């Protein structure tokens, strides 16, 4: 709000979506971690 | 001497306890509808406790900055208590082991302290019995769990004669309320002024006009 | 297409004649009330007792059969 | 009656007396009130205690030795991922026929305790073992330290009962700390002694 | 006096009661003869009052039962957190509110239902939300999933402590009979502590923590580059650099030149362009002066010292022109039984519960909700069936008060007495009133249809051939319009936009909210409401006046509060409990609910929502069709029931499938209940007796012989299925149509 | 012991355990063999 903040975000808006990105895939993928075929029937203890 | 006592207050306030004024507005200690965590008992025992605790910690909380200002100890450790690590985000220091490695060991020592004295609170003579390396002997208590007594409580053998006994118990109990305030007194100076409490002290005496609560809060 | 719609009529058919079968031959009477003939064709009901009975008259089985004749040639 | 407690200056539960070996009075859930769940649970806890005695000597002997230049055996934690001679499912498949056989007797032998002590096939071998859960005869105590004095196989059953407890807290600690931290038990104990502050589960 | 009273360990707990069904009530424990036994199982498992006649053991039961509920209702908060934390898009939303849709479920990807996973947006796929959460979370300050997680597991570990707790206060501490009679320490408690302390707490958090952060947020800084929330607290620089006031401290408030604080407690009203709501600022100003206001009522009532009131003076001590005496045995009233306070209470959320779902739609309070239509569709909807529901309840327990713990030789009260001794007036009033607006509104609607169908279009009462406008209502719009310029020179701008006069508020490319005019269709359907709602107070209070005798009846007090009937005598004397009284008049509560949703619903879409162009222009959903099109009911069943559901039928093979197969199910149960309401017990007594035997041939009859429900079992379920298709058909509607448009 | 095995063999009780161990078995049967519509092993 004092600008430098904005400046800031202007400086760093690349890399943010891509965080967002991959913080969605995550979130997506954390239901199909078996069907990807990491996350199987070993390891599952105390995992994921 | 009775300070600010009531008519219900007096009915179960008899004056065969430790620093009795008739001093109870709320009626917390009342005698009947007791259960869970509220009876006479456990109220007295509770206060003594915990004014145990506030003057060690009374103490506690002061000497390291007496010992650093009179010079008696090195100046990298002389802290106000708020800067020993107790609130990482006020301050924090290097001691020999990792912060949560000292508090579970702090934990299970205490554990190991207080659930005897529970066990002894529920069990009068029950922590006699059972083989500890021989100190069971002289845990067996006095039947009150206030004062357990013994060579490991006792060893100076004070308070033989009665009266003496109730002088001692009232000056421990007046002491225990006048550390509990002092800590309180603590507390809120931290939050309010920033600065050690014995900072204050002497900031005070500088200038008693200068330095006060209204200072801190301006007008 | 045609045979679910043709075994759709066939469920109605079977469940309309199961409701007008079961009016007709338990007119006379049953375990619930032995002493139907008595009363007669059309009677509202034999009150709350035994459990209270309701639509116990073969009327009220015409009745309920009258719906289900409806929605079979719907 | 007088024996020591786990929690002293309680009451121990009514349905553990004490002659039974290893008895502190420990149950708070109540999960052996009937007799025949005490049994069971006996049975279970012997069980246990043998097999995790077991584990926990095969598991920390060789990585102590592996420690030292004499062996050089792999990590307990990817025995299971190498080759061998044959697949993992024959091997499996044999020692299911094998170890069933024996826990189809243990099983005979729990239901009705006096009628798998004699030999199928040759009627001439027995098993003199005279109490559940300890089969005895030549095959299970050739050396004939296990009958005498009831108080001495009380203190005998003790002293086992003792050693499988501590040995299924050492199999279940090594698995966690392998999957936690990522190295072998024996380092993980050299870098505790190491530097017993800093080195430890906060880290 | 007052003072804390308890029972210790009045009950052990073990489980032997559970291992026999049924305990609480002897011939329930003794055994199952027939089938109806299990029936009946859970049908009296909460009727505490029959169980026992002690009032102790009731209040303790209610206790933890409280509890229990509180525990549950703990457990469903932290796991909308936890989904809210781990299965979102609420980080990817965050940054682009307009143009991402909320969804916080995933579905599994075993039969082919994966379809159901749509493309809301942000590198996501899944269902969309309409709880309106991400609004909340966003007007708290939230920008991580680290907090919404840390807030998961305190809701898991408090509804753990409230567990404990119910356990605690019901098997070793339980308070006595004289703490729950002591009212006047339970109204100060909560007027002053449970209400007051709570808005004062949520303005502190609101000042330090929600402005900030929002502040940031509106200036258009990356949510990943705003500082924590407890950098505020520990750096004043920056607050000072945000706020100056905050440069001064806390001297100003104790100096009482409090305009120091104008900065951020502010009286300007209206809606924030940037997100289209409420200011911030006027909300937390509202939260401290409720503070302040429940803070100073919470010491009206005498307990335990000399100043205060008594609720019994008061009551005894009123004289008026119409009362008199009055309310002199009212406290013993409502001090001895729960159902009086069960019905009171019941009635007065239903009433709040309304008012919010009015308040809410038309001042949105959250940022990004009023351009969000589904959330605020659903919210509305939601609010005022539970309100009609809690409603409806309140008459039911006045009912059961009536029948079974009123006697006028100990407890005499003169108005109930004087209420009940002119029953007969009051019904025939409320009769005559009902017929009267029921008659007016309905002949309206079909002279407007018979006129229109005979090529007559300018004899119907329409704003073209014969206008009846709401003058009342324009002349209010009117004053408040003008409210802000002389008579609150306090406010910049009006309470809403709502009003007619002011300006036009769109956000994002998409219409917020602008004045809503008002014509003959508003009047007509205003009209059917009340028609509506008086014909629901008649049959509900017909049912609460006549439950003790009445003229056919005169001893109906003795057969309870739920029987069936009392013969086929007399005529017929079918359905004349209370109880049958509250089962018609849930029928008409929702018909009254589906009519209001409907009339919001279609004025909304036709009047308000909409688009913008750049040029200036305001393009509606159904471009203004509602002021022509509603005045006739063909309009309503062509324009509305027609036209908007080509939505829900051609959703198939797409991510909403789901709500058109909703579409079909809630249909299949509503002809279901019909089975359950237009026949009887004898019939289904007479087959299964038939069925019986064929099972008797074959060895296979059980020992609980099978029976058919009971009459008042079988009005239930026919009438819990009818509410359950119709609510459910709405639902899906409503869901699909404003999701696929909107 | 005695009294919670009781309650354990009750019918609510005993109907969902039983139903979820079908469900379950019926899921994992249509995810190792996913769709299936006439019956081709001979
Ligand atoms: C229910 C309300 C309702 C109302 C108010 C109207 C009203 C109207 N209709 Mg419609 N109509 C309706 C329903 C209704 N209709 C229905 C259900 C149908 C059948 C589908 C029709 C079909 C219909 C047709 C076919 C026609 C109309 C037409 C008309 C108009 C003719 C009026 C008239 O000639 O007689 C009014 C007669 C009176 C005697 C008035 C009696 C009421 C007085 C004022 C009582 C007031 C009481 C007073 C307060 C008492 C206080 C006492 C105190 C002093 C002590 C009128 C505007 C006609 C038209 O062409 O209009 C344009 C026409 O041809 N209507
Ligand atoms: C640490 C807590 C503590 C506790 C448990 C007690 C407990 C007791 N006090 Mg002591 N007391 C304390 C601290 C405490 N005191 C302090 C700080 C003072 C001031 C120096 C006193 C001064 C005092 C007097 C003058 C008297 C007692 C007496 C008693 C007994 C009756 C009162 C009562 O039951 O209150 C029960 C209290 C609690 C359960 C805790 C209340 C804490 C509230 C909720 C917080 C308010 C604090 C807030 C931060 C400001 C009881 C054994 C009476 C007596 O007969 O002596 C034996 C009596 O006359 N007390
Ligand atoms: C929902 C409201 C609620 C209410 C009205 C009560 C009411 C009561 N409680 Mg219960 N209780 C509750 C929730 C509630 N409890 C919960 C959630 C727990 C789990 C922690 C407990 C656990 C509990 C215990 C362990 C005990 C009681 C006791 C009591 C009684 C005395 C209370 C007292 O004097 O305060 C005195 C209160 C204070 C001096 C302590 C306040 C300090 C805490 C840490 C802060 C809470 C502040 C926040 C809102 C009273 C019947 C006591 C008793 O049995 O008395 C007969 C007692 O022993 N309660
Ligand atoms: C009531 C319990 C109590 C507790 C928990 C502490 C806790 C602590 N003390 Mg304090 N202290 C106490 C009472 C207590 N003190 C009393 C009664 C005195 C007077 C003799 C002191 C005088 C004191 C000194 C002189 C020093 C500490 C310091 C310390 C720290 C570590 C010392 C250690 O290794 O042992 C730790 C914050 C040491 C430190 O590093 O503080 C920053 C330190 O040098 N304490
Ligand atoms: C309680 C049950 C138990 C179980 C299930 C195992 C299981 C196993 N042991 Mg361990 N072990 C145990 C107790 C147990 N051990 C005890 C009490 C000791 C102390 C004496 C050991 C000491 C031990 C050694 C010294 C070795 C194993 C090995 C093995 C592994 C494979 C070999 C095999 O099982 O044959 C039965 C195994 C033995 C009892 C010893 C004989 C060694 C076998 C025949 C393998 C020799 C193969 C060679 C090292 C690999 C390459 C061959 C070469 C031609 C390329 C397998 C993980 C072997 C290994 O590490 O393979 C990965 C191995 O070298 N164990
Ligand atoms: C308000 C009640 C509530 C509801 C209705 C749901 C609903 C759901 N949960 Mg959530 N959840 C909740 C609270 C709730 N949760 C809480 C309090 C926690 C913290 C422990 C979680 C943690 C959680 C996890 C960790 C997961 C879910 C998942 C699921 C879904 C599948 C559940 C399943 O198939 O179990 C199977 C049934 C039995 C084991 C029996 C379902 C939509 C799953 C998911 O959505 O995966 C894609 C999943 O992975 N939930
Ligand atoms: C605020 C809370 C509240 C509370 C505590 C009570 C309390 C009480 N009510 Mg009242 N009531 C309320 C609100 C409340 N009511 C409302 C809002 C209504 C209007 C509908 C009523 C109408 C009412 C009636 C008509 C009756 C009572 C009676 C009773 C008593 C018996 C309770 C019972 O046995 O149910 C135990 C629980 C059940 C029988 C469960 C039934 C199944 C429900 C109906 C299904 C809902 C399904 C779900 C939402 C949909 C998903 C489907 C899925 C499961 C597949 C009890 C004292 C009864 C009585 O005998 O009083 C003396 C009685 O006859 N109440
Ligand atoms: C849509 C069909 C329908 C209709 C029209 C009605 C109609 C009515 N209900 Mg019923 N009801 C229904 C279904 C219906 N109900 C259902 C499904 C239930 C659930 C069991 C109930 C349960 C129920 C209850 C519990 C109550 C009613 C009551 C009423 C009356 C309300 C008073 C009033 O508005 O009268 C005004 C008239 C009308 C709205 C009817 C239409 C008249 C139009 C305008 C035509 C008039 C034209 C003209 C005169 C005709 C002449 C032509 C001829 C000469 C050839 C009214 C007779 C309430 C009551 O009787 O109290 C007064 C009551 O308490 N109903
Ligand atoms: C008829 C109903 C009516 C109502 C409901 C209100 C309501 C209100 N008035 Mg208005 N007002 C009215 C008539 C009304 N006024 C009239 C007739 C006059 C001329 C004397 C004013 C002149 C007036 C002034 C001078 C002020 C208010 C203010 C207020 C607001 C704060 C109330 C408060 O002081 O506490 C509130 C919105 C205050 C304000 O606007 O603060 C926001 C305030 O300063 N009103
Ligand atoms: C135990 C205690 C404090 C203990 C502090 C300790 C150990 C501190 C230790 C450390 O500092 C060291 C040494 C070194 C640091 O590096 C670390 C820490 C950890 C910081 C305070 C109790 C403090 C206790 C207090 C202040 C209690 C106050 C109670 C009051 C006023 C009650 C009043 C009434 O109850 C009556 C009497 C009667 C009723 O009728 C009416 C009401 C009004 C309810
Ligand atoms: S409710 Fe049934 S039994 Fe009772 S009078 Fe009516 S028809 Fe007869």
């Amino acid at each position: 709000v004092i600008d430098e903040y904005l400046e800031r975000s202007k400086t760093n808006k690349e890399l943010n979506d891509k965080k967002r990105l991959a913080t969605s895939g995550a979130n997506f993928a954390r239901a199909f971690t078996v069907q990807f075929g990491s996350c199987k029937f070993p390891e599952n203890f105390t995992g994921c | 001497p009775l300070w600010f006592a009531s008519s219900q207050s007096l009915s179960y306030l008899d004056g065969s306890l430790p620093g009795d004024y008739g001093f109870d507005p709320l009626g917390l200690s009342d005698p009947e509808g007791t259960g869970g965590f509220i009876e006479p008992r456990w109220l007295a025992y509770g206060e003594i406790i915990n004014g145990r605790f506030a003057m060690l910690g009374a103490a506690g909380a002061i000497a390291p900055e007496i010992l650093g200002k009179a010079g008696l100890i090195p100046a990298e450790t002389a802290l106000p208590w708020f800067q020993t690590g107790v609130i990482p985000p006020a301050g924090t220091y290097t001691y020999w082991a990792d912060n949560y490695t000292l508090f579970v060991l702090e934990m299970a020592l205490m554990g190991f302290a207080e659930h005897r004295r529970l066990q002894d609170w529920y069990n009068p003579g029950s922590m006699g019995k059972q083989y500890f390396l021989g100190l069971e002997k002289g845990l067996a208590g006095s039947g009150n769990p206030a004062y357990p007594g013994g060579p490991f409580f006792n060893p100076l053998g004070f308070g033989k004669d009665e009266k003496s006994l109730k002088e001692l118990k009232l000056k421990e109990v007046k002491n225990g309320r006048l550390a509990m305030l002092a800590i309180l007194g603590y507390f809120i100076q931290g939050l309010v002024t920033g600065v050690g409490p014995y900072q204050n002290l002497l900031d005070h005496l500088a200038d008693p006009v200068n330095n006060n609560v209204l200072t801190s809060l301006k007008f | 297409g045609d045979f679910l719609v043709h075994h759709a009529i066939a469920l109605g058919l079977h469940t309309t004649t199961l409701i007008l079968v079961k009016g007709a031959l338990d007119a006379r009477g049953s375990k619930l009330m032995p002493d139907k003939k008595d009363f007669g064709y059309s009677f509202p009901c034999d009150g709350p007792g035994r459990g209270g009975t309701c639509d116990i008259s073969a009327w009220d089985a015409f009745y309920l059969a009258v719906f289900w004749m409806l929605n079979t040639i719907g | 009656p007088d024996r020591p407690i786990w929690f002293p200056g309680s009451t121990p539960p009514e349905w553990l007396d004490g002659s039974l070996p290893g008895d502190f009075g420990f149950d708070p859930l109540g999960l052996s009130s009937d007799p025949d769940s005490l049994k069971w649970n006996v049975q279970a806890e012997i069980v246990h205690c043998r097999w995790a005695m077991l584990g926990a000597a095969g598991i920390f002997i060789p990585e102590f030795l592996t420690k030292i230049g004499i062996l050089n055996t792999p990590s307990w934690y990817t025995a299971g991922e190498q080759e061998y001679f044959t697949d993992k499912t024959t091997l499996f498949v044999v020692e299911l026929i094998l170890i069933g056989w024996a826990e189809g007797r243990r099983w005979a032998d729990i239901i009705k305790p006096g009628s798998v002590n004699t030999d199928p096939v040759f009627p001439n071998n027995k098993l003199t073992g005279t109490d559940v859960g300890y089969p005895g005869g030549l095959w299970f105590d050739p050396l004939g330290w296990g009958s005498g004095s009831p108080a001495k196989l009380k203190e005998l059953r003790t002293k086992e009962i003792k050693n499988g407890r501590l040995a299924m807290l050492a199999v279940m600690g090594a698995w966690f700390q392998h999957i936690y931290t990522g190295t072998g038990p024996i380092d993980n104990l050299f870098a505790h002694l190491a530097d017993p502050g800093h080195a430890t589960i906060f880290a | 006096e007052v003072k804390i009273l308890v029972d210790r360990d009045p009950i052990k707990t073990s489980f032997e009661e559970w291992a026999k069904p049924g305990h609480f009530s002897r011939t329930i424990a003794k055994g199952p003869d027939t089938t109806t036994w299990i029936w009946n199982l859970h049908a009296d498992a909460h009727d505490f009052d029959s169980h026992t006649s002690d009032l102790e053991e009731i209040s303790r039961k209610v206790f933890s039962a409280h509890f229990g509920q509180l525990s549950i209702i703990f457990l469903w908060l932290s796991g909308m957190y936890f989904h809210g934390a781990r299965f979102s898009n609420y980080e990817a939303w965050l940054s682009d509110p307009t143009h991402i849709g909320p969804s916080a479920q995933v579905v599994w990807s075993i039969v082919g239902q994966e379809i159901l996973n749509g493309d809301v947006g942000g590198g996501f796929r899944g269902i969309q939300i309409t709880s309106g959460f991400f609004q909340i979370w966003r007007a708290s300050g939230i920008t991580s999933e680290l907090q919404l997680y840390c807030t998961a597991i305190g809701g898991l570990v408090f509804a753990a402590l409230m567990l404990f707790a119910g356990w605690f206060h019901y098997h070793k501490a339980a308070p006595k009979l004289a703490w729950f009679q002591d009212v006047e320490s339970m109204l100060n408690h909560h007027l002053a502590g449970l209400l007051g302390l709570g808005s004062l707490s949520w303005a502190g958090h609101q000042v330090h923590v929600s402005l900030p952060i929002n502040q940031f947020l509106n200036a258009g800084v990356d949510p990943k580059e705003i500082p924590l929330p407890h950098e505020f607290i520990l750096n004043r620089d920056l607050l000072a650099q945000l706020y100056p006031s905050f440069a001064e401290g806390a001297t100003p408030f104790f100096t009482l030149n409090w305009s120091k604080y104008a900065e951020f407690l502010t009286f300007r009203g209206g809606l924030d362009p940037v997100t289209g709501g409420l200011w911030l600022t006027d909300i937390a100003h509202h939260h401290l002066a409720i503070a302040i206001l429940f803070l100073i009522a919470g010491h009206m009532y005498r307990t335990n010292w000399g100043i205060g009131h008594g609720i019994k003076d008061i009551l005894e001590a009123h004289k008026g022109p119409f009362t008199g005496q009055g309310h002199k045995g009212l406290y013993e009233i409502l001090t001895t039984s729960w159902h009086a306070q069960l019905s009171i209470n019941l009635a007065m959320l239903g009433s709040l519960t309304i008012v919010v779902a009015h308040h809410m739609y038309s001042m949105p309070p959250y940022p990004y909700l009023a351009t969000d239509y589904g959330t605020q569709l659903s919210l509305f909807t939601h609010h005022m069936w539970i309100g009609g529901f809690l409603i409806v309840g309140a008459a039911a327990h006045a009912a059961i008060f009536m029948v079974r713990d009123y006697d006028p030789t100990t407890r005499y009260n003169d108005l109930l007495d004087r209420v009940l001794r002119h029953r007969d007036a009051i019904i025939s009033h409320l009769n005559w009133v009902c017929i009267f607006l029921g008659f007016h509104s309905f002949g309206l609607y079909i002279h407007n249809d018979t006129m229109s169908a005979l090529g007559r279009p300018q004899d119907m009462f329409s704003d073209t051939a014969i206008q009846l406008q709401p003058v009342f209502a324009q002349w209010i719009q009117n004053t408040h319009a003008l409210a802000p310029g002389t008579t609150a020179p306090g406010a910049t701008t009006s309470t809403s936009l709502t009003w007619g006069g002011g300006d036009l508020v769109a956000v994002g490319g998409k219409v917020a909210l602008l004045p809503i005019p008002l014509g003959t269709a508003d009047f007509l359907v205003h009209h059917i409401h009340a028609f509506t709602i008086h014909v629901t107070v008649l049959i509900l209070l017909k049912g609460v006046l006549f439950a003790r005798s009445s003229r056919l009846i005169p001893d109906k007090a003795n057969l309870g509060f739920r029987f069936p009937c009392d013969g086929p005598g007399r005529g017929g004397t079918c359905q004349v409990s209370a109880w049958d009284h509250v089962f018609l008049g849930l029928f008409w509560m929702y018909n009254a609910i589906s009519v209001v949703i409907f009339h919001f619903s279609w004025k909304m879409q036709s009047d308000v929502w909409g688009s913008i162009s750049d040029q200036g222009v305001v393009t509606h959903i159904t471009g203004g069709n509602f002021a022509q099109s509603s005045i006739t009911i063909n309009g309503w069943l062509r324009d509305f029931l027609w036209a908007q559901a080509s939505q829900v039928i051609q959703s198939y093979g797409s991510s909403l499938s789901a709500y058109g197969l909703f579409f079909l199910g809630a249909h299949f149960v509503w002809a279901f209940s019909l089975m359950f309401l237009f026949s009887g017990r004898g019939y289904w007594q007479e087959l299964i007796e038939s069925i019986v035997w064929a099972h008797n041939k074959l060895k296979v009859a059980p020992a609980t012989q099978p029976r058919a429900l009971s009459i008042v079992q079988g009005r239930a379920v026919g009438v819990t299925h009818y509410l359950l298709g119709g609510i459910a058909t709405t639902w899906a509607f409503f869901l699909a149509r404003i999701i696929a448009v909107g | 012991m005695r009294d919670l095995k009781t309650y354990l063999s009750v019918a609510p009780v005993i109907s969902t355990l039983w139903f979820a161990a079908l469900a379950g078995l019926l899921i994992e049967i249509n995810r190792l063999f996913p769709d299936a519509l006439i019956f081709p092993f001979f």
